[PDB]
């Protein structure tokens, strides 16, 4: 005779998934967890946004002609380019990653006079590496002389003290000439010697003349250095030539994020996970996308795909 | 697997049924039909979306470079970088197949479940009124018309009404 | 949820019940009646009381400073130092939530599925001089007195000893 | 007439979460995340050492503030905000590697380098180390040249290690306010010191110049450091500017340091400290202090999360 | 634990069964005997192997040396390199731990299911002749001989062919 | 006459952890955490290289140790603890960096610097680097001045990398005994020695004094290493007390390094290695070695974590 029946839905065409006890089980319904798409632009909509194309982030700090713009500049999010140089006459800094960590989360920078002054020298020393139009130099930074070629260079002290409310960003440099006459027709002649300190910081430095190969024609250098000064404390800088002056004191505007990219940027488009190749938008747990995005991101994983079902096992005929 | 109904003594699931996850089939005097159970339907949709929401959120979590793509750090702290991002990588690789793995054999089993759950309210409505087919299927010991079937549907049927009749057959 | 008794057939739980975890309502010729059964209830707790040792243990692993509060470090080892510890305070947040809600889910249902083994024994001892109610009753075909009813309760009860007059009835 | 079977409930139960549910209410609940900090060392049962004034690294060198530190003993360290290595301005090269080192060393026992001078003064002093007037780093000798701007004759210093376990050697270089001033000490021309082991080759030249005056000097000394193996040999060769050490250190023991900023208390136990305190606690997680060392519950990102110790809660 | 029936409403296991993981025991007119049901047995183990398969496995992750056992690197970036060391061996073994004891409470459950759902299956099969024991037994109202408890045993056996003799002796 | 259902069990069942209790016995379960090692390097095969007495660096600089290694190959590099650089004494700055560059290149191929001089000796020597009778580092030149005290005459050498890959370029410092001694190996006066590419400024002199002897030699070398680009110069400005590259060095392709004290066997295959041995195994963790490197399974604290693989055990 007559009868009742129960049962549950099924489909012509399941997905298939894992579970803890076998693998490639169909199921009704699933849904991706790891993410695969990129957006190949910097989604930069909303947030104060600073690209500073060829200029190097450390070169805002000693201004070469690149960095003009971008001696005060005023962020949240930083974006460094492959093209960027932080230098026109050629040198590096030391502990040049530590200080590039600094700068990329300061929310900028903003400068104020060493109030440095000279008496007993040039201080106007150019070179053809750093051209704005002719001979030029670094904007932040003095070329200190003696009076003409090879005149002596007479012992000096120089001191500033932070008055301010937060740290300082000290910065300087040490020639090294192409030549040991070459250092004499600049700086006069005999060894030379460069000492730093503070309440904090104890270092000193002797120059270094000799062959280099040309790099934008030149076969010398400049060594860049950096300190934090804390507020009250006090640096002094005694020296005896082959020294380039800061004429600026930095300071850190507030709170950023630095990212490295090739892409352009995008103001019409959101996010917080940013890589090289673009933005990662998305809300899910993972992406294999790429382990070195920075941000707020989901996690990185391996697999490509990961499916999480959403509904019941699939049996039909 | 674990409630032993769907992919058990259940033999298949319908295609026909677009209208939910669980139903009824009934056969009377009148014709066949089907139609979708709500509340089963709900309780495990419900559940599942429970699931979705807890994994689908937000890191509130920045981290930045310690690297640096264009210029390469040192090598001794590079490698010693390279190493804790290759580990961070194997724990989350581990997480994730793990995670999805244990939930998907939780949604498969409470899918069961919820099916096991609705046979069993309408076994008990129909006490002694019926017997158990075995294959999910109630043989009703007395006539029972569309009306009535849709009393059993919805959960307003007296049993002792066919009590007499149908302890009878 | 899992095994659809607690917050399923049971319509609600007893606040009368303050000496166990399960137990049995009666209704009878001489009144109404509850009591709390041990064997079931035990078993529950036992349970939970071994996921609570689990939990509640000792790291015997030290760990020392790497780092300091009073003369910061140099930036870079501090950077890489700090991305290190957010990577596992993500990776233990991570697990303790995980953790949490895994056992949250298995405490519920095993604690469920307690009551429903304590339903089936009973519709056990009773074969055929009952029926199943549909709402967690059992309806007795015959009359049982106080003392028939803790014979069922204390699992020694003969079912054969009313199945002449029981079945005669339904 | 029936039998009916059933389950507890409360009126009042406490919610937590679920793999499928947020905010369901069960029975009981247990937390699982410590949010309770003592707000002292708890010490009880541990040979303890606080070095109040006293800067770890001066243990070794030894300021006044140190004096009474040259020796120490400990299962357990801890250092104050208000501590300093040093009475003459100076700092340690590989600063932190050496305070990794001795938090760990269970303490220091010293032992006579036995270096022997003639040809020189071996008593220069200054009023940054003040004991009653002017004096010295108790564990260091300052050397200088045997009047105002005499000449410093080229010195060879050596030590054998003759003990089981490696010997922790230390040293110091003058960089004198003037180029002026580095002659009225040790007279004149330039100046090298060399230092080797069979383990470590290095060498230095002094800086002489003006530096912020800081106790009241624009002088500095930089203090150097390494491990001596059993059996190696040390030796300095050296022509002024050279602060040299009188005694050597060899390490005790183990032990474990802290940084604090509360009071020891021998009434509480523990063995998870941060620097407000003591987390005494069995739970798996804490949220109180991510820079907590010692033996801890993992650091978590949330103030709590509840643990379901009871059955799901269904009243009327 | 779950289901209730091993270390449940079954008083004990069989040393007799070595032939499968679950079985049947009869007793009729003509003795005693017992045999194991493959389709049930196979499910289980063909379960319990998907565990296995899913943790033997193989990283391809290769990791190299950071560090140093002959000529120790630098103290500072030694420590930071065994802290970070002793912090995965601490991720590790709390992942090793749990995931034993989470698959071990489900292995065992699904053990236990297993059981559950071949005498549900059963009870359905003699829809009326027959009543639950209560120990894990079914007492047949009516005489089944050993052919007829094959037909129980391999799912082919018809219940109205004993109805009408059956229902009777349940009175 | 009745039929019942029942399931298995046995006399002795093995004995696991739920998340619900400890020690639970269980019809048959399997282990999880390898805990047994095989004490021999598994290298079946794969091109390997076993160093011996050839430090790793030393493959670079050539003392006689290393005449057999100067130009390998490998799949599989093995480093001993007999190992040395070096045969005059001396050290490698970031030389644990060099190292690990190393252990991966699958090798290196050698190549003339092409320098060439006049106006010195080429030809120093030293009985710390004994060939039959006084040699040296065989792809590095002993830069000296033509006979005893001579002066040593401003050079400068440079090398271009006209290769498609980086070039591994090094070099070494020379301090003497005595600063006389100095002398009479490369005349008079301060000495300098300055370093550039397009990508790296450095600059180097010379500190001469006593060390105690090692090899019967109371000086020592320091060498320098750097990474040239393809199309970068390097040049060397120099004026005395330099130990100059003959030849420099190319990668070859990928390869792993490990550091052992047990023999090699190429009868076993495996690919996870610690210094006591290969561990060859299936499972998910090892108890083993902490800091075996290759494709292991991940390192844990237990000893063992049985998984159960079987039902729950029920006997009489
Ligand atoms: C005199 C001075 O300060 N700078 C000059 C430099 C330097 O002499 C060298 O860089 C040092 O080796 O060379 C030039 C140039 O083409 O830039 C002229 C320039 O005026
Ligand atoms: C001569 C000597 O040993 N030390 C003297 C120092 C140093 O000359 C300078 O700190 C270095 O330039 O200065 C003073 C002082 O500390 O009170 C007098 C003291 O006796
Ligand atoms: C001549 C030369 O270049 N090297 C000589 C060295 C060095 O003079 C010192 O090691 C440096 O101070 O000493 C000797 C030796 O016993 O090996 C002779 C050897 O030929
Ligand atoms: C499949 O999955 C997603 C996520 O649950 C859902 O939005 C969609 O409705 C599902 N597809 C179907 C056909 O139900
Ligand atoms: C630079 O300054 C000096 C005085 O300091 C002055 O005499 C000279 O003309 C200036 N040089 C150049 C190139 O402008
Ligand atoms: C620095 O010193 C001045 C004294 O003129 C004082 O007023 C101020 O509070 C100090 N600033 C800080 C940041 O300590
Ligand atoms: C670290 O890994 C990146 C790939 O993420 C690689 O390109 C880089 O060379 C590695 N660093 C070192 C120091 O070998
Ligand atoms: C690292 O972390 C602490 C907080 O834990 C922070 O105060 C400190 O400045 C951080 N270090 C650097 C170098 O940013
Ligand atoms: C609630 O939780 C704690 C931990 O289990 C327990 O000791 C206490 O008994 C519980 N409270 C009640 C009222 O049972
Ligand atoms: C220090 O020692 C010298 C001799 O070495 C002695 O003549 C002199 O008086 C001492 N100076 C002081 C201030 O005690
Ligand atoms: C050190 O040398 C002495 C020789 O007097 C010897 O007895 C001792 O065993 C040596 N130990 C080591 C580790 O060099
Ligand atoms: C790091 O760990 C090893 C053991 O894994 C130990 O022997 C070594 O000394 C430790 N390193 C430092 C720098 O203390
Ligand atoms: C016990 O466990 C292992 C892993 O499954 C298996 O290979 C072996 O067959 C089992 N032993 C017995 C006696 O069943
Ligand atoms: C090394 O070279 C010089 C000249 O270049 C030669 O006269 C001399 O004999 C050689 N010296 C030795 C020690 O063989
Ligand atoms: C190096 O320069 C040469 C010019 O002779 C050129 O052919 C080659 O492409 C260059 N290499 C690179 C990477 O540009």
């Amino acid at each position: 005779g007559d009868k009742i029946c129960l049962g549950h839905h099924a489909v012509s065409n399941g997905t298939k998934v894992n579970t803890l006890t076998e693998r490639g089980v169909e199921v009704v319904n699933a849904t991706e967890t790891v993410e695969r798409t990129n957006v190949p632009r910097i989604c930069s909509k909303g947030k104060r946004t600073v690209d500073l194309g060829q200029c190097g982030l450390l070169g805002t700090i000693t201004g070469p002609p690149q960095c003009d713009q971008f001696l005060e500049f005023s962020a949240d999010l930083i974006i460094e380019r492959r093209e960027g140089s932080d230098v026109c006459y050629p040198g590096k800094f030391v502990n040049e990653e530590a200080l590039r960590q600094i700068l990329r989360e300061s929310g900028g920078i903003d400068k104020e006079t060493m109030g440095f002054t000279y008496s007993g020298i040039r201080t106007n020393g150019t070179t053809s590496a750093c051209r704005r139009s002719g001979s030029s130099f670094y904007a932040e930074m003095k070329w200190l002389l003696s009076n003409t070629d090879n005149a002596a260079f007479p012992q000096m002290t120089k001191s500033y003290k932070n008055t301010r409310k937060d740290p300082a960003l000290i910065i300087w440099g040490i020639h090294h000439s192409g030549s040991t006459t070459e250092q004499t027709k600049l700086y006069g002649s005999g060894n030379k010697l460069i000492t730093v300190g503070s309440s904090n910081y104890q270092q000193s430095f002797v120059p270094s003349p000799g062959a280099r190969p040309q790099v934008n024609g030149q076969s010398g250098r400049i060594d860049f250095h950096w300190l934090i000064l804390n507020p009250n404390d006090t640096v002094t800088f005694s020296f005896n030539g082959a020294f380039i002056a800061p004429d600026r004191a930095s300071f850190l505007r507030g709170k950023s994020m630095g990212i490295q990219s090739e892409v352009q940027v995008d103001a019409n488009c959101e996010g917080d996970c940013y890589h090289s190749g673009g933005t990662i938008i998305s809300n899910l747990p993972f992406q294999n996308i790429n382990s070195r995005a920075v941000g707020k991101c989901p996690r990185y994983v391996k697999q490509e795909s990961l499916l999480l079902a959403t509904g019941m096992k699939n049996v039909p005929e | 697997g674990l409630f032993g109904a769907i992919a058990g003594f259940i033999e298949n699931g319908w295609e026909g049924l677009i209208d939910g996850w669980y139903g009824f089939r009934h056969q009377n005097a009148q014709g066949e039909g089907t139609a979708a159970d709500y509340k089963s339907t709900q309780s495990a949709i419900d559940q599942i979306t429970g699931k979705l929401n807890r994994l689908i959120e937000k890191t509130n979590q920045q981290f930045e470079l310690i690297d640096n793509e264009f210029t390469e750090v040192e090598r001794q702290i590079g490698n010693v970088i390279n190493w804790t991002r290759d580990s961070m990588t194997e724990v989350w690789s581990y997480n994730a197949e793990l995670l999805v793995a244990m939930e998907n054999q939780h949604t498969i089993d409470l899918a069961d479940s919820e099916m096991n759950k609705l046979y069993e309210r309408v076994k008990r409505q129909l006490r002694e009124n019926a017997e158990e087919d075995g294959t999910g299927c109630f043989e009703i010991f007395h006539k029972c018309d569309d009306d009535c079937m849709a009393s059993i549907r919805n959960n307003t049927y007296d049993h002792s009404k066919y009590r007499e009749e149908a302890i009878q057959n």
